C-alpha cells in the first residue's frame, strides 16, 4: 500500500554487529559472564548493484508529452545539489507517472 | 489502372542509434505557365529598386520540397529526439512517388 513491489522472497536482511572483545578478566575464576568490554566500532564501504528491467515507451501519440524537467528559471541554488554549506537536499518528491498511455 | 502502386507509410522507427522517419502525403500538380517557359524580370513583377532587381525564367515544372524538419518528425518524435540525443545527422533518403492520377 505504500508503493513498490510486493515480494514473497524480498532481498534478505543483511545483519551485522561488532564481535565482542572482553577487557582483562579477573585472575581468579568467576562463573559470571564477562560484562566489561573493549569499546570499539567498525567502518568500511558497502556497494549495492541492482539490475532493473525497463519497458520502453512506444507512444504513437502525435503531440508532445509531459516530461519531468528542471524549471529553466534562475535560482539561488541548483535543485538536487549541495548548498553553500555542503548539505544535499531533494526539494520535491518525484513520482513516475509522467508519460501517458490509453486505457 | 485497377491496382494501387504503393501503400501509406508515415511513422518513425527508433533503433537505438538511429531513427527512420517515413512520411507519405497526397499532392496535386496544376499545369504551370500553360506549358511555357517565360522570361521573368523585376520589371514584369511590376518593377523595383536596384536591390530587388532580377532576371530569371519560369518553367512549367513543379518540384518537391521536403526540406523542413516538420515534414519528417512529428511534434512527439521531435521531442523524443530533442530530450535524449546530443547530436543527429541524416544518413540516407528514399523518395517514392505513386498512385498517380491524371484528371482532365
Amino acid at each position: 500500500l505504500m508503493g513498490g513491489f510486493g515480494l514473497k522472497h524480498p532481498p534478505p536482511q543483511i545483519l551485522i554487529k561488532n564481535t565482542p572483545v572482553p577487557a582483562d578478566p579477573p585472575t581468579t575464576f568467576n562463573q559470571s559472564k564477562l560484562n566489561s568490554f573493549i569499546t570499539q566500532y567498525s567502518t568500511g564501504q558497502v556497494s549495492v548493484e541492482i539490475e532493473w528491467e525497463l519497458q520502453k515507451e512506444n507512444s504513437k501519440r502525435w503531440n508532445p508529452e509531459i516530461q519531468y524537467t528542471s524549471n529553466y528559471y534562475k535560482s539561488t541554488s541548483v535543485d538536487f545539489a549541495v548548498n553553500t554549506e555542503g548539505v544535499y537536499s531533494e526539494p520535491r518528491p518525484i513520482g513516475t507517472r509522467y508519460l501517458t498511455r490509453n486505457l | 489502372v485497377g491496382n494501387s502502386s504503393g501503400n501509406w507509410h508515415c511513422d518513425s522507427t527508433w533503433m537505438g542509434d538511429r531513427v527512420i522517419t517515413t512520411s507519405t502525403r497526397t499532392w496535386a500538380l496544376p499545369t504551370y505557365n500553360n506549358h511555357l517557359y517565360k522570361q521573368i524580370s523585376n520589371s514584369t513583377s511590376g518593377g523595383s529598386s536596384n536591390d530587388n532587381a532580377y532576371f530569371g525564367y519560369s518553367t512549367p515544372w513543379g518540384y518537391f520540397d521536403f526540406n523542413r524538419f516538420h515534414c519528417h518528425f512529428s511534434p512527439r518524435d521531435w521531442q523524443r529526439l530533442i530530450n535524449n540525443n546530443w547530436g543527429f545527422r541524416p544518413k540516407r533518403l528514399s523518395f517514392k512517388l505513386f498512385n498517380i492520377q491524371v484528371k482532365e
